[PDB]
């Protein structure tokens, strides 16, 4: 069989900037490298076939350059849109195999953490349980912490980080942290407080609510 | 008085290249290189020459040696060894009608293929002609093109839906009716070994100089030219390629025999009338010997030959040989090598010589194919028959001609498979090994080593002996057992055969050596007494 | 145009089997190979083998013999594919995609098929709405959004009214724990438009068929 490797799974890339990734195959392929771009959430879209020829429907701004073993998916003016996983698969020899993958990451400028706090609603409470939820929204880059706050105490149990992929529009992370309680728990303390430590600022956002009926 | 002794050749060289001739064929040029590609790549060399040792080149001297030394027919000879494996030297004769029945119009094609090289544009080059459909795409038209699943290519159109015209028939079922392009070809070729058999061994020892000379020099015009073209190597990468895995399957050795048994070609009778016409002083070891190492050479330089250019037309469309190369059959060189040459300079010249050379390759052994039938016959009934030469070969080349019109037909490719893997094997090797086993353990190895003692004047090695007893009968017994265990499923051209194909193969199969065991009840009935001395009578030889 | 639309999401047990569709549309379906490609969670794609529409004509990989049948109707030109012997690895995403027969490339795909092999009970998801509280400055936007609590498998789609309007809604990957997920979304919308107009966050479950809606009320 054939083995494609993609060295480097994740590559970090500007608005306007030139990107190329690598794609290195097992024996000599002569001039059989499909190159595909996968969005996520979407199926994969074939973009280049034969090494350099570009498939109907695809901009100009993606080339196809290579003629051996070693071949090579370049970008001229990356786009905000253009935030996908990028594949590399040899069309030659029985099986067909694929490229590890290499996610093109955007750099972009520091963004401030929009964080927001929210109480548990009484359809909760009716259930049963109580989660206040920290959100953290348009920010830059990933690297950003999440501390809690009950009533002062640095609160840790409980506490879920989901972080996001990258936009499409603006490149910008966001994340939220899920504050777990019971609703024994809730009735028993006020005013929550969650707060983020990001590069953009030193002093980290602090939000807080009562719950005294808001 | 009368006739008394035979006659003897005309020169050393002569007979040693008409056995070179007739041991290479188009399966020399072809088959091997497949599969010796699809086998373990460069590993199949390793089994190749053990069949070879063990099996092969015992049988073909043992073979050469019985008929230089009886100088007997096929059929005239077992009179004089065991009388009731007489039928044997008429089964033989059965096998080789069918044989003659297609191996010929194969050749045929070739020559339709010859005379159509003569234009300054191959035929099989654009799309437009009188025989492609709407889906032929070509070359040398608007790049980009995306192959479909029912798109073809002129080359694969020429041969399937002009020369071949295998589109107007349906299957085995609805083949007819004949094609009379092919007719008229097969007979040129059918006068073209009249007039080169009719002589005796005379014609066919002086057109054996040119059928068996001009093959070598085509492959090596074809060598030097394949590896000049660009990416080459990916053919010679393939072809070489150790897979020593599949050295581990038990089917490669199984080919690897079956492959060396029919392309050394013993035990059909060939071997035997050629070697009957000979000096009886004249050395036999080394002939065989270096005959037999040359027509594996001589494979084994063919398969550069073929490589290199399908490596060239893997480089030109996108690599992996074996899926340029996955027809194991007629296509390989008809549809895939004949589309490489059209894309090289001088195509006119490489074409002509290619299927020039393909017809070169079938003659010769066909020469011989015949030559061992007409002189068991002559042979077994003389002065009933010798009357004329002519008369006789007459009858032969005509017969196999009215046994061809089955295979000139628009399925006849359909019925050269048929006949060309259920039918004319099993029996050559069921004959083959019975051959053996009547030389080796009924007239005796003693006896035998005698006689090579006689002629040669030593007697052969303890190597030999020891292969003679057990190593050759085990050799064809393994590849008989082998194929009656599981017949492979026959396919050709989007076209899986019947269920009942196999039958018809047994068919035609089985009607070939009826006359064995008929002949050993004839014999047994005929003879008087009791069956314990009937059989004695019938096992010793004559002792005047 | 050319459109190969798939089967939804499959929830199974281990051991038993499943088969996955592939209606075609747009194209010649006798023109093309149709091929089955697996995509395993943050792995790379793999190609488990193609099947020619005239005849059936399958070509399976090594690595997928006797693992995958690959079948085609050419009646209603549709592509099928069965996997038995379902183990945790073949919980993945597979897609169906045409190819030609040279140059061997994947030109149109399928939206894929999420399968998830566990013997989990589909659980129906905990929708409760995310509001914000009554005591907030209203600025120039507010952030809305709601939550899903405790469901299985990841089959689950959280809309904003119908999908109009989405221009800032962010939707949290779900984390699986104790055997159940848990996602969240949420939604930056003007403060002209809210209390005053409907916002309603749609919840739909597809593995258990169960659509909850729930309405934003501060
Ligand atoms: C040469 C002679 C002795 C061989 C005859 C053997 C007979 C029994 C074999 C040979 C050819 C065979 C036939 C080949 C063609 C067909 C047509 C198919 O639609 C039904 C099977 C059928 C009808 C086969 C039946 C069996 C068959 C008739
Ligand atoms: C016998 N070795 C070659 C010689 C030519 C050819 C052949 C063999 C015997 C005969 Cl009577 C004829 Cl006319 C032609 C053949 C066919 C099948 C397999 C091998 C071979
Ligand atoms: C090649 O062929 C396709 C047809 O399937 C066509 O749409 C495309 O535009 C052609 N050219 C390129 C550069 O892909
Ligand atoms: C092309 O071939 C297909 C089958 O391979 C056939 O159905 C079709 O009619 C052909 N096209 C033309 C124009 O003949
Ligand atoms: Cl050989
Ligand atoms: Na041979
Ligand atoms: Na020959």
């Amino acid at each position: 069989d054939i083995v494609m490797t993609q060295s480097h799974k994740f590559m970090s890339t500007s608005v306007g900037d030139r990107v190329s990734i690598t794609c290195k195959a097992s024996q000599d392929v002569s001039t059989a490298v499909a190159w595909y771009q996968q969005k996520p959430g979407q199926s994969p879209k074939l973009l280049i076939y034969s090494a350099s020829y570009r498939y109907t429907g695809v901009p100009d701004r993606f080339t196809g350059s290579g003629s051996g073993t070693d071949f090579t998916f370049t970008i001229s003016s990356v786009q905000a849109e253009d935030l996908a996983v990028y594949y590399c698969q040899q069309h030659y020899s029985i099986p067909r195999t694929f490229g590890g993958g290499t996610k093109l990451e955007i750099k972009r400028a520091d963004a401030a953490p929009t964080v927001s706090i929210f109480p548990p609603s009484s359809e909760q409470l009716t259930s049963g349980g109580a989660s206040v939820v920290c959100f953290l929204n348009n920010f830059y880059p990933k690297d950003i912490n999440v501390k809690w706050k009950i009533d002062g105490s640095e609160r840790q149990n409980g506490v879920l980080n989901s972080w996001t992929d990258q936009d499409s529009k603006d490149s910008t992370y966001s994340m939220s942290s899920t504050l777990t309680l019971t609703k024994d728990e809730y009735e028993r303390h006020n005013s929550y407080t969650c707060e983020a430590t990001h590069k953009t600022s030193t002093s980290p956002i602090v939000k807080s609510f009562n719950r005294n009926e808001c | 008085g009368s006739q008394g002794e035979r006659e003897t050749w005309g020169k050393k060289v002569d007979f040693l290249l008409s056995v070179i001739g007739y041991a290479v064929d188009l399966g020399n040029v072809w088959r091997f290189p497949y599969i010796c590609a699809q086998n373990g790549g460069g590993a199949f060399l390793l089994p190749y020459t053990i069949m070879a040792i063990f099996g092969g080149i015992p049988l073909f001297y043992m073979e050469l040696a019985l008929g230089q030394y009886h100088r007997n027919g096929c059929i005239s000879i077992w009179r004089k060894i065991c009388p009731i494996f007489k039928g044997i030297g008429y089964a033989i004769c059965i096998i080789a009608f069918y044989i003659a029945s297609y191996y010929n119009t194969i050749m045929a094609w070739a020559l339709y293929y010859l005379i159509s090289s003569f234009t300054d544009q191959l035929p099989w080059t654009s799309c437009k002609n009188s025989w492609n459909t709407g889906n032929c795409t070509n070359y040398f038209s608007e790049d980009n093109i995306t192959w479909t699943l029912h798109s073809t290519s002129p080359a694969e159109e020429f041969y399937t839906r002009h020369v071949l015209q295998i589109h107007r028939s349906k299957g085995l079922q609805d083949l007819g009716g004949i094609s009379w392009q092919l007719a008229l070809c097969i007979m040129l070729i059918f006068t073209v070994i009249y007039f080169s058999i009719w002589k005796g061994v005379k014609t066919s020892g002086k057109v054996v100089w040119v059928t068996a000379t001009f093959p070598y020099i085509a492959l090596s015009v074809l060598l030097v030219r394949g590896a000049t073209l660009p990416g080459a190597w990916r053919g010679v990468l393939f072809y070489l390629k150790p897979n020593w895995q599949k050295l581990l399957e038990t089917g490669v050795w199984i080919d690897a025999a079956a492959q060396i048994f029919f392309s050394l070609g013993p035990g059909f009778g060939v071997l035997l009338a050629f070697a009957s016409y000979n000096k009886f002083n004249n050395n036999c070891y080394q002939d065989a010997l270096v005959t037999s190492v040359v027509n594996c050479m001589t494979s084994f330089v063919s398969g550069f030959v073929i490589f290199t250019v399908l490596g060239y037309m893997a480089e030109m469309r996108n690599e992996d040989v074996s899926e340029v190369a996955k027809d194991a059959g007629p296509s390989l060189l008809f549809i895939t090598y004949a589309e490489a040459i059209a894309n090289m300079p001088a195509s006119t010249f490489f074409a002509i010589i290619f299927f020039l050379m393909l017809i070169t390759l079938g003659l010769d052994s066909s020469f011989a194919g015949l030559e061992g039938v007409i002189t068991a016959v002559l042979d077994e009934f003389p002065h009933v028959w010798a009357k004329r030469r002519e008369r006789f070969v007459l009858a032969v080349v005509i017969t196999c001609f009215f046994g061809s019109l089955v295979t000139l037909t628009f399925g006849g490719a359909y019925v050269v498979k048929l006949l060309e893997e259920y039918a004319t094997g099993p029996a050559v090797l069921t004959v083959a090994l019975i051959e053996a086993v009547a030389v080796s353990w009924f007239y005796g190895i003693t006896q035998f080593c005698r006689d090579v003692k006689e002629m040669l004047g030593f007697s052969p090695g303890w190597f030999w002996r020891i292969c003679w007893v057990a190593i050759s009968p085990l050799f064809l017994l393994f590849i008989i057992a082998s194929f009656l265990m599981s017949p492979p499923q026959l396919r050709l051209f989007q076209y899986n055969y019947p269920y009942w194909s196999i039958i018809l193969g047994y068919a035609i199969g089985t009607s070939s050596f009826i006359c064995i065991p008929t002949y050993i009840a004839y014999r047994l009935i005929i003879t008087p007494g009791t069956f314990k001395e009937r059989i004695i009578k019938s096992i010793t030889p004559e002792t005047p | 145009e050319v459109q190969l639309q798939q089967s939804g999401p499959e929830l199974v047990k281990p051991g038993a089997s499943v088969k996955i569709s592939c209606k075609a549309s747009g194209y010649t379906f006798t023109d093309y190979y149709m091929n089955w490609v697996k995509q395993s969670h943050g792995k790379s794609l793999e190609w488990i083998g193609n099947i020619n529409p005239n005849n059936g004509g399958t070509s399976y990989n090594q690595k997928f013999k006797g693992k995958a049948t690959l079948t085609v109707d050419k009646s209603s030109t549709t592509a099928y594919m069965e996997l038995r012997s379902l183990t945790s690895e073949d919980s993945a995403v597979y897609y169906c995609t045409r190819s030609p027969v040279r140059p061997y490339y994947f030109d149109y795909w399928g939206q894929g098929t999420t399968l998830t092999v566990s013997s989990a009970k589909t659980t129906p998801p905990s929708v409760y709405p995310l509001a914000p509280g009554c005591g907030d400055t209203t600025g120039s936007s507010v952030t809305l959004g709601c939550l899903v609590k405790g469901y299985f498998p990841e089959s689950v789609t959280v809309t904003w009214n119908s999908g109009s309007l989405s221009s800032s809604v962010h939707t949290f990957p779900a984390l699986l724990q104790s055997g159940l997920y848990t996602m969240s979304s949420s939604v930056t919308v003007p403060s002209s438009t809210w209390p005053s107009q409907t916002v309603t966050c749609s919840v739909a479950h597809p593995a258990s068929s169960t659509t909850v809606d729930k309405k934003l009320e501060p």
